[PDB]
C-alpha cells in the first residue's frame, strides 16, 4: 500500500511488543523528555530559587544531596504562573536558576500521563476488550494533575507545585495541613479510607484466593505451578473461599459472585483516591478542612479545648517557620 | 387588598400541593381516567389563572 | 407474623428516621455546646 | 414493564436509564422534568438569597451567588454596586420558579402517560440515533436557540438598561454599551492567547464591550450553524471520523461540559469583570495584593520611605521589579503582578505601580477597598470560618469565588470521567463486544506471539 | 428581605431549595417499591 | 442458611412492630432522661459548663500524682 | 421553628404517598 | 533561543499532525470485530 | 455418651447466622468491650482531668474532635484497673482518671488475638488453608507496635495514640514534628505497601472487569456468573496480552498473582511496626549527619531536608505547652521560633 496507510498500520499494530497507538505518538516523544530532563537535573542542576527570594535551594546529587533529600525544584515565585519555556531565557544559567527543568519535566509528563490514560482505552479497543481500565488509572492521574497544575493554578505559582524529589514531598505536605487543615478535610479522609481500604481488601483477596487454591502439586514444588497460563479452568474454589469468609463475618457479608466482588476491588480505591485528588483540587481555591478552633466554650466563656485545638498548635508551628524569610506581611493570603 | 391576595396565593399554593400528587397518581391510575382528565385540565387552568391574579394583586400589596 | 408491613416503606419510613436524627445532630453543631458562640 | 426490569432491557436498576435510550418519548420526558429540576432550583434559590438578604452587607458576606449573577447584568444596581431595588431579583425568582411547574408538568407527562416512543405519532419529532441528517437538524435547532440567548445578552447591554460595569470611568455603575467590539482581529484574537501568566486566553477579557462584542459574534456563528446543520448532512470525512449512536453523542457532549467546567472554575477565581468583586468578593490575587498595597499606605503614613526600604532578602519590602522591568508589589505576592482592578489602576503608569502617585494621590477610597478586599480574601474553612486554617472561630465567610471554582471543578472533573466512560463504551457497543470476550472468538488467541 | 406581603411564607421559602434532592431520593422509594427488578 | 428467621420476614410482620413500637421509643426517652436529668454527669464524672474552673482560677485541675489522683481529684472537685 | 419543620414534613410525605396511593390502586409503578 | 523556539515548534506540530490525521484514519474500523 | 468436652464443642461449632467457635468465647467478650468502651467515652467522658480537654459529645465535641484519651502522664504505664490502687473501685474516679484507655487498650489487644484465632478455627472447620489468619497479623503488629510498645518506651501510656478522630492526626503530627517519622525507611516502606496495594486492589478489580468473558446477554454483566462454574470469568490471556504491551510487564500465573497481593500490604505493615519499635525508644531516622555538617559551616547551603526540620522546630515549640501539660511549659513569647512576619 502507499506509505501513509502502512504507517498506520504499524501505529496501531497489535502485533509490537509494545503498544504504539496514536496516544502514543504523543506519549512517547513527551515521556521521553521529561525523563531525560528529570535524569540530569535530579544529578547535576544547580541549586533553584523557588521562593523567589533570591534563596536559592539545592536539589541536585552533585550539590550536597542524597536520594532522600533530592528534587528536581520548583520554578521561582517571581515567575508565578508564566510559562517559562528555554526559549524565553537568556541563558541556560539563568533558566537553571529558575527553575526552569521544573516546568519542561512536569508539562511533558502530565500530556504523556494524559496519554498513557488515552493509550489504555486504544489498546483496548484494538484487542476488543472492555474500556475502562483508563477510567481506573484516572484517579492516580487526577491526582498527578491536582498536586502538579491545579494547586499552582488556585495559589497562582508554580513554586507551589509539589517538588520532584522524596523530602520535597513531605515538604508539601506539611505546609499543605498548615495551610488548609486538610486531615480534618472529608475528602482526605475519603483518600485514606480509600488506600488503608484498598490495602485491606487487596491482602483480603489475596488471602482468600490463595486459602482455596485447588491441589496439583506435590510439598517439593511451589504451588504455583498448579496453575498454567491460559487454563481454562478457575486455580480456586470460591465456594470454599465464600464459605470461609462468610463464616468469618457472616453470610450476606461475603461475596459469592467473582464478578461483584472485582467491581468493590476496583471501585473502592478508584473513588477515595477521586475524592483525595478532588480534596487537593479544590483546597486549591483554599475551601479548607473543618476548623474547630475554639467550637467548646464553658459557662463564662472559657475556652476548654479539643484536639483540634492540639492540631491547632502544631499546625501553627508549621505555618509560621515555614519560608521563613519570604513573608513581610501578616496573612499568608496565597 | 393584603387579604384577597393572601387568599389567592394560599388558594395557588394548595392547589399547588394537590396537583403535585394528584396528577402523577391520576396519570399512572388505570381506570378512573375520563374523570380524571377533566380535573386536570381543571386544575390547570385554575392554577395558571391563580398565577394572573397573584401576579396583578402583587402590585397593589408592594 | 407473615410479610404485612411492605419491606419499601419500612426501608422508607425507617430511612426518614436516620435523616431527621442525624439533621438534628447537625443542628446542634450550630447551637449550644460545641456552637463556638 | 415495557423493558422495565433487568430480564427484558438487559439493564440492572442501577443503569436503569439506559431503558430509555430507543424509548424517544419517555426519554422526552426525562429531558423536559430535568429541565424543570434546574429552573425550579434557579427559582427557588433566588428567593432563598432575597429572603436571607440584608441589601447593606455585601453579598459576599452572605454566601450568595445568584442574586450577584443578576446584579452583574445591571438589575437592583447602582453604583459601587449597592443594591437600590430588590424587586428585579424577586421577579427571576419567582418567574423561573412559575416556569419550572410547566416544564415540571410536560415531563411528568411525556414520562409516564405519552406514547413511548414518537416515531408512530410523529415523523417529525421521533428521530433514531442512527440518522444522521435527523440528528444534524435537532442539533441545529438548539444552535439557533443558543444564538438567540446570547443575542439577548447583547440586547440586555446595549438596549433595555446596560451591564454593571467594574470599570466605569469614576467608579463602578451599570452603563449603556454603545461600541461593542465587532473587529474579528479583537474577538478571535482572544482565543490564540496563551493560557498562562500574564495572558489568560478569554479568562483575561477586561472590557465590556469585548463581552458584549463577543456575544453578537457567537450568536450570529450559532444561528448560521444551526442554519447550516439543518440544510446538510455529515461529509464523509465526519462519517468515518466518529460513533454514531446515543452513547457516543452523549459522551460528546460530556467531554464539552468538562472542558467548560474548567473553564468556568478559571474565570470565576481570576476574572474581575464578568464576575465583579462588589458582588463576588475580591480574587485570590486582588486580596494579595490589597494586602501589600494596605501595609504600604500604613508604613508610608508613618514615615517610610516605601520605594528604597529593602527587605530582608535583599528585595523591595513594599515594591520591587517583574522578571520584565516594571514596577510591582514585593513580598510573596510578587507572584500576583498580573492582577489589575479599578481600586489599584490609577496607581500604575507605563512602567508599573508609579512612585509618585504612590507618594502623593492614593485616595481614602483606595485605603478602604485595599483593607476590605485583604480582609475578604477568598480563604476559609469547610464550615464557614473565614480566614487561614489556623484561626479562630469568629467571622462566618467563605467567598462566592471559593464556592463557585470548587463545585465547578468537582463537576467539570466527574464530567471527564463520564466522557471517558460512556465514550469508551460506545465504541465498545459500536463494534460488538460491550458485554464481555466471544469465548471461541477471543481475538489475542488468533494473534501471534509478542516472543 | 421577601416584601413584606409575602412574609408569612419565609418558612416555606426556605426549604423549598432541598426540594430538588428529595426527587433523586424518590427514584430510590419508587425502585424499592417495586423491588428493584 | 442456617435455620433463623429471615429479618426481611421479621420486620415486615405486625408482631415485631407491636413490640418495636413500645421498646425502641421507650429506649430512646430513658437515653434522653440520663442527660436530660443531669445524671450522666454524675456517673461518668464529666464537668457541666459551669465545673470546669472555679470563678477566678484559669489553672487546668490536672492529675500529678499515681496514688492519690483519686484524692487530687476530690479536692479539686470540693474547691468548685 | 413549627413553621419550617411543618413545610418540610408536608412536602417529604408528598413523594413517598405518590408511591403508596398508586400501589394501593395496583397503579403503573 | 529563537532556533530552539523554531525547531521545538516545528517538531510539536509534526507530532500533533499524526495525531489528529492519525486518528481520522479510519480508526473506528481498526478492531477485532464489527467494521 | 460423649463427653460434655465434645458436647460443648458441637454446640461452639453449630452452623448458624454468627458462627461462634471456641476462639467466640475470647472474642466476642472483649471485641464488644473495647467498641462498648469507646462508644461509652466518646458520648459521655471526659479528658479534663488527664489532658485538660473536652473529649465527649456531652460536653459539646463532634464525631470528629470526640476520643477516649490517654491517661495522664503521673499514671506512668499502670494498667489502672478498676480495682486497683489509683481509683480503688471508684467508678466515675476511674473514668476521670483514664481507665477506660487501658480497657479498650487491653480488651481490643484481647479480642484481636480472638479474631486471628477465629480465622485459625474457621479455616481448619471448611478444609482451607489459613492465609487469612497469616494476613491479619499485619494489622496485629501494627496495632501491638503502635497502642502497646511505642508507649511503653515513652515514659507512659499519655503518649499512645488517644482513641478518636482529630486526636490520632494529633498523633500523625506530633510524630512528624518529634521523631521526623516521614524521613524514616520503615515507614517509607509501609507507605509502598499500602499505596502499593491500593494499586494492585484496584489494576486488578479493574482488570478481570474489562477482560470478562462474554457468558450472557445482560449489558449488565455481574448476572452472567455462576459460583460453582468450573470456568474462568475472564481472559488471562488476553490480561497478560494487554498489560505486556501496555506496562511493558504482566502477570501470567494467577497463583502468583493473588499471592502478591497478599505479600505487598502485609509487608508494607510489617515494615512500619518495625520503625514504631525504634521510635518507642526515640531511636529515629531524624537526621543526615552530613547535611547537617555542611549546613552549620555553610549559610548557604538549603535543601529539601533542612526546610523541613525548621518545620518540626516550629511544631515542637508551638505544640509542646498544650499537648505535654504535665511539663508546665512556659515559653515566653520571645523565645518561639517564627520567621518573618507569621
Ligand atoms: C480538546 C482539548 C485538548 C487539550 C490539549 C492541550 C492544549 C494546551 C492547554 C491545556 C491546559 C493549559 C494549562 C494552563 C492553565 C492555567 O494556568 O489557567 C489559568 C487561566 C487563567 O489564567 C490567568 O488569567 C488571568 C486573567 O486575569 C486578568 O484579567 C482580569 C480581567 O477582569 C483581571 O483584571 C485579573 O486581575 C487579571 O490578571 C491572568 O492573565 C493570570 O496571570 C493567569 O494565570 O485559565 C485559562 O486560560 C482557561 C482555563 C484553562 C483550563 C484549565 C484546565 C485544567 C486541566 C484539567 C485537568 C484535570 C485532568 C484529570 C485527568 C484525569
Ligand atoms: C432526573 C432524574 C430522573 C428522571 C427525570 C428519570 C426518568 C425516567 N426514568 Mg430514571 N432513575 C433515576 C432518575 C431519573 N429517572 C435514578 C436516580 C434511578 C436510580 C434509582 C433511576 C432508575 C430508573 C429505572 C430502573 C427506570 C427508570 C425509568 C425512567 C422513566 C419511566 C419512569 C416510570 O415508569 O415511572 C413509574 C413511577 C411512577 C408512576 C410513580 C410516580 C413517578 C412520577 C414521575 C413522580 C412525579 C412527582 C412530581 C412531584 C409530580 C409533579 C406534578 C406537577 C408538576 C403537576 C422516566 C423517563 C424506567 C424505564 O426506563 O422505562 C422505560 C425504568 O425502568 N429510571
Ligand atoms: C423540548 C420540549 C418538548 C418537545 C420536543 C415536545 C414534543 C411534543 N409534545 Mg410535549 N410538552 C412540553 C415540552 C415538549 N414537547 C412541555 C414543557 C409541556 C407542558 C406544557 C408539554 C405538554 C404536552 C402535551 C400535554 C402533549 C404534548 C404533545 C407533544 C407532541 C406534539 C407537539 C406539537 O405538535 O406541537 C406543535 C406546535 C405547537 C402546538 C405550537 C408551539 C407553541 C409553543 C408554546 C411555542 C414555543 C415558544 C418558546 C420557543 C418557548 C421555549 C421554552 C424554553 C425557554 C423552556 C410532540 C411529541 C402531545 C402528544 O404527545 O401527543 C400524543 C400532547 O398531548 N406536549
Ligand atoms: C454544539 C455545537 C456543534 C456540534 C456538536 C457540531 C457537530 C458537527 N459539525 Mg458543526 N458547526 C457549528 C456547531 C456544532 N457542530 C457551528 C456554530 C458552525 C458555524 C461556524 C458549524 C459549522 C460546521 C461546518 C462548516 C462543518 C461542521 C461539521 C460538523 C460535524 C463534524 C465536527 C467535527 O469534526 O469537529 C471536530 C474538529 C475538527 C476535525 C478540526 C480539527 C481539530 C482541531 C485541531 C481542534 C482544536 C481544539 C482545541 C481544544 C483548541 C481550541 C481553541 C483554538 C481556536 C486555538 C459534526 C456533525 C462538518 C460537517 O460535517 O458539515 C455537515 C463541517 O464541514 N460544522
Ligand atoms: C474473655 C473475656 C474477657 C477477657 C479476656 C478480659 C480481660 C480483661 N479484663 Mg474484662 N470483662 C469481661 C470479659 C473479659 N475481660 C466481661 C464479660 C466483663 C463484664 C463483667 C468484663 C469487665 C471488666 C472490667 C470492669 C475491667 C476488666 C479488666 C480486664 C483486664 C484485667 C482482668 C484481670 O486482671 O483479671 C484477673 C482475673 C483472671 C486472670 C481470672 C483468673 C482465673 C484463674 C485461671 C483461676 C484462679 C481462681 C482463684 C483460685 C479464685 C480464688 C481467689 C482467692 C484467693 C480469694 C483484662 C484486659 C479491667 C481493665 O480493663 O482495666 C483497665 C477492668 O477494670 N474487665
Ligand atoms: C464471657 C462471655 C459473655 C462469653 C460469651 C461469648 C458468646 C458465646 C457470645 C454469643 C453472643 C454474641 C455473638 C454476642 C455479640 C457481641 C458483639 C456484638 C460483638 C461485636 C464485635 C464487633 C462489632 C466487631 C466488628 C464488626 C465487623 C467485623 C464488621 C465488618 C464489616 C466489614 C467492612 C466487612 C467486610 C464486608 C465486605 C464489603 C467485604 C468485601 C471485601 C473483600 C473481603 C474482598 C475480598 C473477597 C471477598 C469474598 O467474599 C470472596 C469469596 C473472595 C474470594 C474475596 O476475595
Ligand atoms: C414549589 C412549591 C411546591 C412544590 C412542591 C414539590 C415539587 C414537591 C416535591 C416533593 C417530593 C419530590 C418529595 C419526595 C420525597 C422523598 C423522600 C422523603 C424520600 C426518601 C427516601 C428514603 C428514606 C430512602 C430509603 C431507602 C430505600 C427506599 C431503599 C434502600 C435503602 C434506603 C434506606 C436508602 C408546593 C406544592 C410546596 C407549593 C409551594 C411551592
Ligand atoms: C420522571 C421521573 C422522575 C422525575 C420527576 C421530576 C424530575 C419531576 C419534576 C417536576 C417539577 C420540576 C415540578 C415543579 C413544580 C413547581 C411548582 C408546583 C411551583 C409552584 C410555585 C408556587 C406555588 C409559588 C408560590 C409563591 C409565589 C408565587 C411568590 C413568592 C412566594 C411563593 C414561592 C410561595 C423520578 C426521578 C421521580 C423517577 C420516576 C420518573
Ligand atoms: C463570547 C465571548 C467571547 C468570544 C468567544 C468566541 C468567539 C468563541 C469561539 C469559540 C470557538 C470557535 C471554539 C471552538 C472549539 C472547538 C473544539 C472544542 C474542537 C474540538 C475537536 C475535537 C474534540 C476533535 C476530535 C477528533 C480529533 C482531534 C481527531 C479525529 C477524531 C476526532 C474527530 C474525535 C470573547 C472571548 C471575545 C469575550 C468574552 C465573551
Ligand atoms: C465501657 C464499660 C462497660 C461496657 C459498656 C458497654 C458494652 C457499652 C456499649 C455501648 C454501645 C454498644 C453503644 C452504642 C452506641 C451507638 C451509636 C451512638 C451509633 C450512632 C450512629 C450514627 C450516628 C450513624 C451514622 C451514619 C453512619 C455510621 C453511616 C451511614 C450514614 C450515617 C450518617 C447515618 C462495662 C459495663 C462492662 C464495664 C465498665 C466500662
Ligand atoms: C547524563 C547526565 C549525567 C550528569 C553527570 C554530570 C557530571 C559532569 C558535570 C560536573 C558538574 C558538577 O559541578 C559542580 O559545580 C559547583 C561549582 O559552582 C560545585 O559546588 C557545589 O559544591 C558542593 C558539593 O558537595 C555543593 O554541595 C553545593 O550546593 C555547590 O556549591 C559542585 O560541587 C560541583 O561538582
Ligand atoms: C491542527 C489540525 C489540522 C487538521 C485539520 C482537520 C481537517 C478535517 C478534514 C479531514 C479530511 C481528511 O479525510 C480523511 O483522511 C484520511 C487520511 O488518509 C482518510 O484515509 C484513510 O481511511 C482508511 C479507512 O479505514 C484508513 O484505513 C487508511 O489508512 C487511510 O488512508 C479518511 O478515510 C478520510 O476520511
Ligand atoms: C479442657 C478440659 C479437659 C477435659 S477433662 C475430661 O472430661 C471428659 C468429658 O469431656 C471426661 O470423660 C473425663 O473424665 C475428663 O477427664
Ligand atoms: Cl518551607
Ligand atoms: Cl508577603
Ligand atoms: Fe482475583
Ligand atoms: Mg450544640
Ligand atoms: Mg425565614
Amino acid at each position: 500500500a502507499n506509505l501513509w496507510e502502512r504507517f498506520c498500520n504499524w501505529v496501531t499494530s497489535t502485533d509490537n511488543r509494545l503498544y504504539v497507538g496514536w496516544f502514543g505518538v504523543i506519549m512517547i516523544p513527551t515521556l521521553l523528555a521529561a525523563t531525560i530532563c528529570f535524569v540530569i537535573a535530579f544529578i547535576a542542576a544547580p541549586p533553584v530559587d523557588i521562593d523567589g527570594i533570591r534563596e536559592p535551594v539545592s536539589g541536585s546529587l552533585l550539590y550536597g544531596n542524597n536520594i532522600i533529600t533530592g528534587a528536581v525544584v520548583p520554578s521561582s515565585n517571581a515567575i508565578g504562573l508564566h510559562f517559562y519555556p528555554i526559549w524565553e531565557a537568556a541563558s541556560l544559567d539563568e533558566w537553571l536558576y529558575n527553575g526552569g527543568p521544573y516546568q519542561l519535566i512536569i508539562f511533558h509528563f502530565l500530556l504523556g500521563a494524559s496519554c498513557y490514560m488515552g493509550r489504555q482505552w486504544e489498546l483496548s479497543y484494538r484487542l476488543g476488550m472492555r474500556p475502562w481500565i483508563c477510567v481506573a488509572y484516572s484517579a492516580p492521574l487526577a491526582s498527578a494533575f491536582a498536586v502538579f497544575l491545579i494547586y499552582p493554578i488556585g495559589q497562582g505559582s508554580f513554586s507551589d507545585g509539589m517538588p520532584l524529589g522524596i523530602s520535597g514531598t513531605f515538604n508539601f505536605m506539611i505546609v499543605f495541613q498548615a495551610e488548609h487543615n486538610i486531615l480534618m478535610h472529608p475528602f482526605h479522609q475519603l483518600g485514606v479510607a480509600g488506600v488503608f481500604g484498598g490495602a485491606l481488601f487487596c491482602a483480603m483477596h489475596g488471602s482468600l484466593v490463595t486459602s482455596s487454591l485447588i491441589r496439583e502439586t506435590t510439598e517439593t514444588e511451589s504451588a504455583n505451578y498448579g496453575y498454567k497460563f491460559g487454563q481454562e479452568e478457575e486455580t480456586y474454589n470460591i465456594v470454599a473461599a465464600h464459605g470461609y469468609f462468610g463464616r468469618l463475618i457472616f453470610q450476606y457479608a461475603s461475596f459469592n459472585n467473582s464478578r461483584s466482588l472485582h467491581f468493590f476491588l476496583a471501585a473502592w480505591p478508584v473513588v477515595g483516591v477521586w475524592f483525595t485528588a478532588l480534596g487537593i483540587s479544590t483546597m486549591a481555591f483554599n475551601l479548607n478542612g473543618f476548623n474547630f478552633n475554639h467550637s467548646v466554650i464553658d459557662a463564662k466563656g472559657n475556652v476548654i479545648n479539643t484536639w483540634a485545638d492540639i492540631i491547632n498548635r502544631a499546625n501553627l508551628g508549621m505555618e509560621v517557620m515555614h519560608e521563613r524569610n519570604a513573608h513581610n506581611f501578616p496573612l499568608d493570603l496565597a | 387588598m393584603t387579604i384577597l391576595f393572601q387568599l389567592a396565593l394560599a388558594a395557588l399554593v394548595i392547589l399547588s400541593f394537590v396537583m403535585v400528587i394528584g396528577v402523577p397518581v391520576a396519570y399512572a391510575s388505570p381506570q378512573d381516567w375520563d374523570r380524571s382528565k377533566q380535573l386536570i385540565f381543571l386544575g390547570s387552568g385554575l392554577w395558571i389563572a391563580l398565577v394572573l391574579v397573584v401576579g396583578v394583586l402583587n402590585f397593589f400589596v408592594v | 407474623e407473615g410479610g404485612r408491613i411492605p419491606l419499601w416503606i419500612v426501608a422508607t419510613v425507617a430511612g426518614m428516621g436516620v435523616i431527621v436524627i442525624v439533621g438534628l445532630f447537625f443542628y446542634g453543631a450550630y447551637a449550644g455546646l460545641g456552637s463556638s458562640l | 414493564a415495557t423493558n422495565r426490569d433487568q430480564e427484558s432491557s438487559g439493564f440492572a436498576w442501577w443503569a436503569g436509564n439506559a431503558r430509555l435510550i430507543n424509548l424517544s418519548g419517555k426519554l422526552l420526558g426525562a429531558h423536559v422534568a430535568h429541565a424543570g429540576l434546574i429552573v425550579f432550583w434557579a427559582g427557588a434559590m433566588t428567593l432563598f438569597e432575597l429572603a436571607h438578604f440584608i441589601p447593606e452587607k455585601p453579598m459576599y458576606e452572605q454566601g450568595l451567588i445568584l442574586i450577584p449573577h443578576i446584579a452583574t447584568l445591571g438589575w437592583g444596581v447602582g453604583p459601587g454596586g449597592e443594591v437600590v431595588d430588590t424587586f428585579p431579583f424577586f421577579v427571576v425568582g419567582v418567574v423561573h420558579l412559575i416556569s419550572s411547574a410547566v416544564l415540571g408538568f410536560g415531563g411528568v407527562y411525556h414520562a409516564i402517560r405519552g406514547p413511548e416512543t414518537l416515531e408512530e405519532y410523529s415523523s417529525f419529532f421521533g428521530y433514531d440515533w442512527k440518522d444522521k441528517n435527523k440528528m444534524t437538524t435537532i442539533l441545529g435547532f438548539h444552535l439557533i436557540v443558543l444564538g438567540i440567548g446570547a443575542l439577548l445578552l447583547v440586547a440586555k447591554a446595549m438596549f433595555f438598561g446596560g451591564l454593571y460595569d467594574t470599570w466605569a470611568p469614576g467608579g463602578g455603575d451599570v452603563r449603556v454599551i454603545t461600541n461593542p467590539t465587532l473587529d474579528p482581529r479583537v474577538i478571535f484574537g482572544y482565543l490564540l492567547k496563551s493560557p498562562f501568566g500574564g495572558e489568560g486566553w478569554i479568562v483575561s477579557v477586561n472590557n465590556l464591550e469585548d463581552v458584549v462584542g463577543g456575544h453578537i459574534w457567537i450568536g450570529l456563528i450559532c444561528i448560521a450553524g444551526g442554519i447550516w446543520h439543518i440544510l446538510t448532512t455529515p461529509f464523509g470525512w465526519a462519517r468515518r471520523a466518529f460513533i454514531w449512536s446515543g452513547e457516543a453523542y452523549l459522551s460528546y457532549s460530556l467531554g464539552a461540559l468538562s472542558m467548560m467546567g474548567f473553564i468556568a472554575t478559571c474565570f470565576v477565581w481570576f476574572n474581575n469583570t464578568v464576575y465583579p468583586s462588589e458582588f463576588y468578593g475580591p480574587t485570590g490575587p486582588e486580596a494579595s495584593q490589597a494586602q501589600a498595597m494596605t501595609f504600604l499606605i500604613r508604613d508610608q503614613k508613618l514615615g517610610a520611605n516605601v520605594g528604597s526600604a529593602q527587605g530582608p532578602t535583599g528585595l523591595g519590602k513594599y515594591l520591587m521589579r517583574s522578571p520584565t522591568g516594571e514596577i510591582i508589589f514585593g513580598g510573596e505576592t510578587m507572584r500576583f503582578w498580573d492582577f489589575r482592578g479599578p481600586w489599584l489602576e490609577p496607581l500604575r503608569g507605563p512602567n508599573g505601580l508609579d512612585l509618585n502617585k504612590i507618594k502623593n494621590d492614593i485616595q481614602p477610597w483606595q485605603e478602604r477597598r485595599a483593607a476590605e478586599y485583604m480582609t475578604h480574601a477568598p480563604l476559609g474553612s469547610l464550615n464557614s470560618v473565614g480566614g487561614v486554617a489556623t484561626e479562630i472561630n469568629s467571622v462566618n465567610f467563605v467567598s462566592p469565588r471559593s464556592w463557585l471554582a470548587t463545585s465547578h471543578f468537582v463537576l467539570a472533573f466527574f464530567f471527564l470521567v463520564g466522557h471517558l466512560w460512556h465514550a469508551g463504551r460506545a465504541r465498545a457497543a459500536a463494534a460488538g463486544f460491550e458485554k464481555g470476550i466471544d469465548r471461541e472468538s477471543e481475538p489475542v488467541l488468533s494473534m501471534p506471539s509478542l516472543d | 428581605k421577601l416584601p413584606e406581603a409575602y412574609a408569612i411564607f419565609d418558612p416555606l421559602v426556605d426549604v423549598l431549595p432541598v426540594i430538588p434532592v428529595l426527587f433523586l431520593a424518590l427514584a430510590f422509594v419508587w425502585q424499592a417499591a417495586v423491588g428493584f427488578r | 442458611t442456617t435455620g433463623e428467621r429471615p429479618f426481611s420476614d421479621i420486620i415486615t410482620s405486625v408482631r415485631y412492630w407491636v413490640i418495636h413500637s413500645i421498646t425502641i421509643p421507650a429506649l430512646f426517652i430513658a437515653g434522653w432522661l440520663f442527660v436530660s436529668t443531669g445524671l450522666a454527669y454524675d456517673v461518668f464524672g464529666t464537668p457541666r459548663p459551669d465545673s470546669y474552673y472555679a470563678q477566678e482560677q484559669r489553672s487546668i485541675p490536672l492529675v500529678t500524682d499515681r496514688f492519690e489522683a483519686k484524692q487530687q481529684v476530690e479536692t479539686f472537685l470540693e474547691q468548685l | 421553628v413549627i413553621a419550617q419543620l411543618t413545610m418540610i414534613a408536608m412536602i417529604g410525605i408528598a413523594g413517598p404517598m405518590i408511591i403508596f396511593l398508586l400501589a394501593v390502586r395496583r397503579g403503573n409503578l | 533561543m529563537e532556533t530552539l523556539k523554531i525547531t521545538v515548534y516545528i517538531v510539536v506540530t509534526f507530532f500533533v499532525l499524526l495525531f489528529v490525521f492519525g486518528f481520522l484514519s479510519g480508526d473506528p474500523a481498526r478492531n477485532p470485530k464489527r467494521k | 455418651e460423649r463427653g460434655w468436652f465434645d458436647i460443648l464443642d458441637d454446640w461452639l461449632k453449630r452452623d448458624r447466622f454468627v458462627f461462634v467457635g471456641w476462639s467466640g468465647i475470647l472474642l466476642f467478650p472483649c471485641a464488644y468491650l473495647a467498641l462498648g468502651g469507646w462508644l461509652t467515652g466518646t458520648t459521655f467522658v471526659t479528658s479534663w482531668y488527664t489532658h485538660g480537654l473536652a473529649s465527649s459529645y456531652l460536653e459539646g465535641c463532634n464525631f470528629l474532635t470526640v476520643a477516649v484519651s490517654t491517661p495522664a502522664n503521673s499514671m506512668g504505664h499502670s494498667l489502672l484497673l478498676l480495682w486497683g490502687p489509683e481509683a480503688q473501685g471508684d467508678f466515675t474516679r476511674w473514668c476521670q482518671l483514664g481507665g477506660l484507655w487501658t480497657f479498650i487498650a487491653l480488651h481490643g489487644a484481647f479480642g484481636l488475638i480472638g479474631f486471628m484465632l477465629r480465622q485459625f478455627e474457621i479455616a481448619r472447620l471448611v478444609g482451607v488453608r489459613p492465609y487469612n489468619a497469616i494476613a491479619f497479623s499485619a494489622p496485629i503488629a501494627v496495632f501491638v507496635s503502635v497502642f502497646l510498645i511505642y508507649p511503653l518506651g515513652q515514659s507512659s501510656w499519655f503518649f499512645a495514640p488517644s482513641f478518636g478522630v482529630a486526636a490520632i492526626f494529633r498523633f500523625l503530627l506530633f510524630f512528624q514534628g518529634f521523631h521526623n517519622w516521614t524521613l524514616n525507611p520503615f515507614h517509607m516502606m509501609g507507605v509502598a505497601g499500602v499505596l502499593g496495594g491500593a494499586l494492585l486492589c484496584a489494576i486488578h478489580g479493574a482488570t478481570v472487569e474489562n477482560t470478562l468473558f462474554q457468558d450472557g446477554e445482560g449489558a449488565s454483566t455481574f448476572r452472567a456468573f455462576n459460583p460453582t462454574q468450573a470456568e474462568e470469568t475472564y481472559s488471562m490471556v488476553t490480561a497478560n496480552r494487554f498489560w505486556s504491551q501496555i506496562f511493558g510487564i504482566a502477570f501470567s500465573n494467577k497463583r502468583w498473582l493473588h499471592f502478591f497481593m497478599l505479600f505487598v500490604p502485609v509487608t508494607g505493615l510489617w515494615m512500619s511496626a518495625i520503625g514504631v519499635v525504634g521510635l518507642a525508644l526515640n531511636l529515629r531516622s531524624y537526621d543526615f549527619i552530613s547535611q547537617e555538617i555542611r549546613a552549620a559551616e555553610d549559610p548557604e547551603f538549603e535543601t529539601f531536608y533542612t526546610k523541613n526540620l525548621l518545620l518540626n522546630e516550629g511544631i515542637r515549640a508551638w505544640m509542646a505547652p498544650q499537648d505535654q501539660p504535665h511539663e508546665n511549659f512556659v515559653f515566653p513569647e520571645e523565645v518561639l521560633p517564627r520567621g518573618n512576619a507569621l
